């Protein structure tokens, strides 16, 4: 299958080989692929692809080692260590985990359908809450989560036949791939569902006015939010166009934007940028410093400051007034 | 009336950001910071990482005053 | 056959289709929100301010109105459906003024229509009395005279000369699509937002079947590239645009609600389409499409709408010209971003590459064994171990060009090593000779020795280096015989002491070329030695793509000369306001703004152009003889480095001026109000911050002076402080002396708490303008 | 969410209370991020990007809102109370 | 409290001195963070994290809240009572 390496996006194809299970037939095999040329110019990438148990832990490894051969010369190694864990129910904690997860089910079947018991008669429009864009996005998440673990732990085969002859090479790239997938999909649906715990915390008359403050703010908020993205964008492609040839912290744009990122935190380092222009650069870092600090910080300061103000004064003047 | 001061604090001024100068300008940093590379890191012998600055031991001592000492005070020098 | 061959064979793509269908979209989306609000305003002189009373006739009793009709030059105006008291009452007369806006002139034209609620009116209606009050665009002539039943009398101020030639004035300038956005008269069903949407996907779909014609079915022999002139023919060019727009034309008349919407599909699809047959591309077809689009446009504007014509009570006018010029400003802001746009991001996959190859280029140098210099005589191991091996080696590596040497020799030696420390930066500065010599050494015994002046061209000087500032010149050997005889020279060169004593640096420079990517690159290593023994080492990479004016009409041109053009407009447009208020237009943005945007917009396309030129001299300079010279293309490498440059401070200038204009949302308009209203507050306390951080700064640097290295408390609390960082780390090594400017930067970055002082002001301000804009 | 994504490969998000004092050194500037975006090229600089904005942009503000609004009403109706009876 | 938990283990909290200028530093952004958990690895964190919240949201911020105070006041004052003749 594809790999989306560094350079650009490799098939699955190519010329292979299975080494030995010992250390003299390998060498062997590798110094006769140095002896008659493998590597030549023509060589674009290479793959070194293995895998380990540790039974101890009953828990696989899956290790992949990519060197790219770029057309303008050079090297780009890159690397990847994935653990799986493929012989599930071995424990008891295994199967208590089990249950869990077939008490997750049952509360997403309860949520969908307590989702679409309201969405079909009952407030057509549904949608100018946020909380119900909120609990939508995330039984849409849970519901490809799920769909993604029954694709991928139903099939085992290829470790079952790999445990037929254990001679020949354990194919568990779509194992793995399928394991970060899965992972980054939980990861998220877990941070929103965290998230979504702001929806009760309005038991005294201070969280209600916290909340009242920033609801009422992210309209302007956004509104200035456009107008602080587009200087930031302005200063990434200008970065971007000047020092993406010479700096390597530069050389993308999305590199730009997270090194423009980072220089708010303070962790630039001056000693490569500084030569790759002796004009323009100082100007630009100086620049981005002054107006980002003294100036697009404090607009926000002062929209949130009037409208926290405008709030507790409104509910100051309609209490104690009634 | 302002004005005066105004103009009599200027020239306190810019005598004032010129005799600076004059002190700071005398390269006495290059001077001192020449004599502390010279004295301080360099090893006490070949055979031995160690300086000055990385004193462990005894020996380590007796080895710097008769070493990287002498060769730093013998080689505009010794007043006395 | 066949006709529709599959497109997409490969993976690259093409930004230019994409940025410029992306300009034309954004550009919609602006113009429809401003013309719904321009349509939702007025969703409500031809003549004078004087009495228009008619009481020649009677018998005409019946409640309506009439019509004065005023054509001229772009001027027109209906009928007056006013509210009065007579209420055309039995013979009275129906006087009242009109809010007619139709600036007409005093010629003769003029009809007066007289309608008949029912019965016709038998009165005789001479005309209005008057003479000159406002415009005076007719006069107080009598006419009386009768018409048909609810027809107008047709007069001063039906043969075929006036059957449909009413026509030609009504719909001239409302049924041609392109000039009507803002040309449209009132009591039409065209809501001001169809005909925008209409002639959007219109071009939108130009822009499609040009993409799909070079894309698809180009069978002829293939009627591109092998057989084509980047330069337009009048048949590569303007008869594709021509034939394009006819065979895609009648879905215009055929689609000129919810029939909208599959226009807003349509025109996705299209540019859907235009991308996914646009990524195989050659850099030729993509300049002819652009052209072929251009000239369809043009084509539809002059000679194809004109011939389908054939078949509080004072104010609320000024918001509709005020929108009418933001019409104008608009479309002229996005072709100039479109313009700028393509100028500078035509080529990002060779940004990338360059990136790629320069990288490369150093690791595979041995950067760090160069940079990790000793002294000044083992360079020439360095030189037999890892240049002559990359250079003669049979590996990847086309030189394009055989390698060079130019030393220097300074017409006087140095003294010995330094015993102890050496020279701080560049001591020992001397001269530098220009004189002649002869082999071995600078001795001339019969005449022009081996070692020849080689006197400076006029190319790629300089080169700011740490002793000196060389221009061209220096001690020339070739040092060529590629196949092997190269370590030979350099062997001979070392043993005949060639540069042995007296030598500043060494300069060794030659070339690169990249076959795949398609990018050369101008490699120049130094190793500038300030004194004797010991040396310093320097070396840059210039990767650049070699393009020359004699390719054509490559697309830098194209974009040089729509600059060049921008910035003669804004010139003249500029002179005109300057000329026409005389004098003392300053403390203000105006000249200040307007000449610097000049001089940018000029100065971009002057400097492509002398990259332009300047690569193809040297590109045919080094044509004559390959085994014989250098051609040294460092030069070029420079100036479209700043080419690059110049353009992307232009694009960022444009995308802040983009910013400015989101004031025209209503509760968006503080923002812009605010800064501009703090800028005293916000200087005086720059002012402030600075003039403490000097006097501390003075402080700190006489404070020390001592390098003890222990905790002096007293001294100690002052200046390590923020020190820990600051003293050594922040920028001392080099910085203090090289870029005094990113000082100020890096312990503002430090000291960011001090920056939220602005925060007390702009606060403030704010407040105050949400007081001034919500209650009054 | 960052010990989820890196909790297996940086070694700053080992642990969860690791995790909460690597996510405290971000705001002061102490992290690596070398090792951030090449442990997860995608979703590893979006939580970068989102955590600067939200600290710095929006709560730090909040928190400073919050104290201004307090000291000036204490300070207005002390002047109040005080100074006008 | 640095000085007592820290001050024969980290180089940086061995004397008082020391204490106070670290701590400065730590406001500056200068932070080590792993010999301080090496140190105590309870109440070595706790002391780290309670510090920076503290001097980061809260503490910091009432000098603002002070000055903005007085300049609206001072800049009400002064508009207010002149300019109206
Ligand atoms: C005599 C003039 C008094 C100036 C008052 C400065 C107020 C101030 O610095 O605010 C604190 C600042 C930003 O707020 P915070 O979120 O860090 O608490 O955070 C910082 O301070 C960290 C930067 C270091 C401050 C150095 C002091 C100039
Ligand atoms: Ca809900």
């Amino acid at each position: 299958s594809s790999h989306w390496g560094i350079i650009a996006t490799y098939s699955g194809a190519g010329y292979y080989l299975d080494l030995s299970r010992t250390r003299e037939e390998t060498a062997a095999q590798v110094a006769s692929l140095k002896k008659n040329v493998w590597l030549d110019r023509g060589t674009r990438a290479t793959f070194i692809d293995f895998s380990v148990y540790n039974a101890n832990i009953n828990l696989f490894c899956v290790v992949r080692l990519l060197v790219e051969f770029p057309a303008t010369g050079g090297v780009i190694p890159s690397w990847q260590f994935q653990p799986l864990k493929l012989i599930r129910y071995v424990t008891t904690f295994d199967f208590f985990l089990a249950a869990c997860e077939i008490i997750f089910c049952f509360f997403i079947f309860y949520y969908v359908v307590e989702e679409i018991l309201e969405i079909r008669i009952h407030k057509l429009h549904y949608f100018r809450s946020f909380w119900n864009c909120l609990d939508v996005v995330i039984v849409v998440l849970s519901v490809v989560a799920i769909g993604i673990n029954i694709y991928r732990t139903s099939n085992v085969e290829v470790l079952l036949q790999f445990l037929e002859d254990q001679n020949t090479f354990p194919n568990f790239e779509h194992l793995a791939y399928w394991q970060i997938q899965f992972n980054n999909i939980a990861a998220v649906t877990v941070f929103f569902v965290w998230i979504k715990l702001f929806k009760f915390i309005n038991f005294n008359r201070t969280m209600s006015q916290l909340s009242t403050t920033m609801s009422r703010c992210a309209k302007d908020l956004f509104g200035f939010a456009i107008m602080f993205f587009i200087i930031f964008l302005a200063y990434a492609q200008l970065a971007y166009l000047v020092f993406g040839t010479q700096v390597d912290d530069f050389s993308t744009f999305q590199e730009c934007i997270f090194t423009q990122f980072r220089i708010i935190l303070g962790d630039i380092n001056f000693a490569e940028i500084e030569e790759a222009n002796r004009v323009l650069g100082p100007i630009y870092f100086t620049t981005f410093v002054f107006f980002m600090f003294f100036i697009l910080l404090n607009m926000f300061l002062a929209i949130i400051n009037d409208t926290y103000s405008e709030v507790k004064s409104d509910l100051a003047q309609q209490k104690a007034e009634m | 009336s302002v004005l005066r001061e105004l103009v009599t604090y200027l020239l306190f001024l810019i005598v004032l950001c010129i005799l600076t100068y004059g002190m700071m300008s005398s390269n006495v940093y290059y001077y001192t910071r020449m004599m502390s590379q010279l004295f301080l890191d360099t090893p006490v012998s070949k055979t031995e990482k160690t300086n000055f600055k990385t004193l462990s031991s005894m020996e380590d001592f007796w080895k710097f005053t008769e070493g990287s000492l002498l060769d730093g005070l013998y080689w505009n020098l010794l007043l006395g | 056959h066949v006709r529709f061959v599959f497109p997409e064979p490969t993976a690259d793509v093409n930004y230019i289709v994409m940025l410029t269908c992306a300009v034309c979209l954004v550009t919609y989306m602006v113009m429809a929100a401003i013309l719904h609000k321009l349509d939702q305003l007025d969703a409500s002189r031809f003549k004078y301010e004087i009495l228009v009373k008619t009481g020649w006739g009677r018998g005409s009793g019946t409640t309506a109105h009439v019509g004065i009709m005023l054509y001229g030059v772009d001027s027109r105006s209906g009928h007056r459906h006013l509210d009065g008291d007579r209420a055309f009452h039995r013979n009275s007369l129906d006087i009242f003024r009109i809010a007619t806006p139709h600036s007409l002139g005093s010629v003769w034209k003029i009809r007066v229509w007289h309608d008949n609620k029912g019965l016709s009116p038998a009165w005789f209606l001479q005309h209005v009395i008057v003479r000159d009050l406002q415009t005076a665009r007719s006069a107080f002539f009598l006419v009386n005279d009768w018409l048909s039943v609810e027809t107008e009398a047709n007069g001063g101020l039906l043969r075929f000369r006036r059957l449909l030639v009413a026509e030609l004035q009504r719909g001239f300038f409302d049924k041609h699509i392109w000039l009507s956005i803002w040309d449209r008269p009132p009591r039409s069903r065209f809501t001001r937002i169809q005909r925008a949407t209409c002639c959007v996907l219109l071009i939108c779909l130009f822009l499609g079947a040009n993409a799909v014609w070079y894309g698809a079915v180009g069978d002829s022999a293939y009627s591109t590239g092998h057989v084509s002139r980047l330069s337009p023919l009048s048949v590569d060019t303007v008869a594709v645009g021509l034939v394009s727009s006819v065979v895609v034309y009648p879905v215009y008349l055929a689609i000129l609600s919810l029939a909208h919407g599959l226009s807003l599909l349509l025109v996705a699809v299209a540019v859907a389409v235009s991308g996914w047959v646009g990524a195989s591309f050659p850099p030729g077809v993509s300049v002819a499409w652009l052209l072929s689009s251009s000239a369809s446009f043009l084509a539809s504007f002059l000679g194809w709408e004109p011939l389908k014509v054939l078949l509080l009570a004072k104010e609320e006018a000024r918001k509709v010209k005020r929108l009418h010029g933001m019409l104008r400003s608009l479309l002229v802001y996005m072709l100039f971003l479109l313009v700028t746009l393509l100028a500078s991001y035509g080529d990002a996959s060779c940004h990338g590459h360059a990136y790629r190859l320069q990288s490369a280029i150093k690791q595979e140098l041995h950067s760090r064994a160069f940079l990790a210099i000793t002294r000044s005589e083992e360079l020439w191991p360095w030189m037999a171990h890892v240049l002559l091996p990359y250079v003669h080696g049979n590996q990847s590596s086309p030189e394009l060009g055989p390698p060079r040497l130019r030393q220097v020799r300074l017409q006087e030696a140095l003294y010995p090593d330094p015993p102890g420390p050496r020279v701080h930066t560049c001591s020992a500065a001397g001269g530098f000779s220009t004189s002649d010599y002869d082999v071995g050494w600078e001795s001339p015994h019969n005449g022009s020795g081996t070692w020849a002046y080689s006197a400076p061209d006029l190319l790629g000087a300089w080169s700011w280096g740490s002793c000196a500032v060389y221009d061209s010149g220096g001690y020339v050997q070739e040092l060529g015989l590629s196949l092997e005889e190269s370590r030979d020279r350099l062997r001979f060169l070392q043993l005949h002491n060639w540069l042995d004593n007296r030598s500043r640096a060494v300069f060794l420079e030659l070339t690169r070329y990249s076959p795949a990517v398609g990018l050369h690159a101008a490699v120049t290593l130094r190793l500038e030695f300030p004194a004797a023994g010991r040396a310093l080492a320097a070396l840059s990479v210039r990767p650049f793509a070699l393009r020359r004016l004699s390719a054509g009409l490559s697309l830098p041109l194209l974009t040089s000369v729509c600059l060049l053009l921008f910035a003669v407009h804004f010139a003249v447009a500029e002179a005109r306001t300057w000329h026409r208020e005389g004098r003392w237009r300053v403390l203000r943005l105006g000249a200040w703004a307007r000449w610097l945007l000049v001089a940018l917009t000029a100065a971009t396309a002057l400097v492509r152009l002398a990259q332009l030129g300047a690569a193809d001299r040297q590109w045919t300079r080094f044509v004559r003889g390959r085994p014989r010279r250098f051609t040294s293309f460092d030069q070029v490498a420079q100036l479209s480095s700043a080419a690059r440059g110049l353009a992307a401070s232009l694009l960022f200038l444009l995308l802040v001026k983009a910013a400015q204009q989101l004031r025209f949302v209503r509760q968006w308009s503080v923002f812009g109000k605010t800064l501009c209203r703090a800028l005293p507050e916000l200087l005086g306390v720059t002012l402030g911050l600075v003039v403490l951080g000097v006097a501390y700064a003075q402080l700190a640097i006489l404070l020390v002076s001592s390098c003890v290295d222990s905790l002096w408390s007293v001294a100690q609390a002052l200046l390590v402080l923020c020190p820990g960082t600051g003293l050594s780390t922040l920028c001392p090594a080099e910085s203090w002396h090289l870029s005094p400017l990113l000082c100020v930067g890096l312990w503002a970055l430090r000291l960011w708490g001090a920056l939220r002082l602005g925060a007390v002001i702009l606060r403030w301000r704010y407040h105050a303008l949400r007081g001034e804009l919500y209650r009054p």
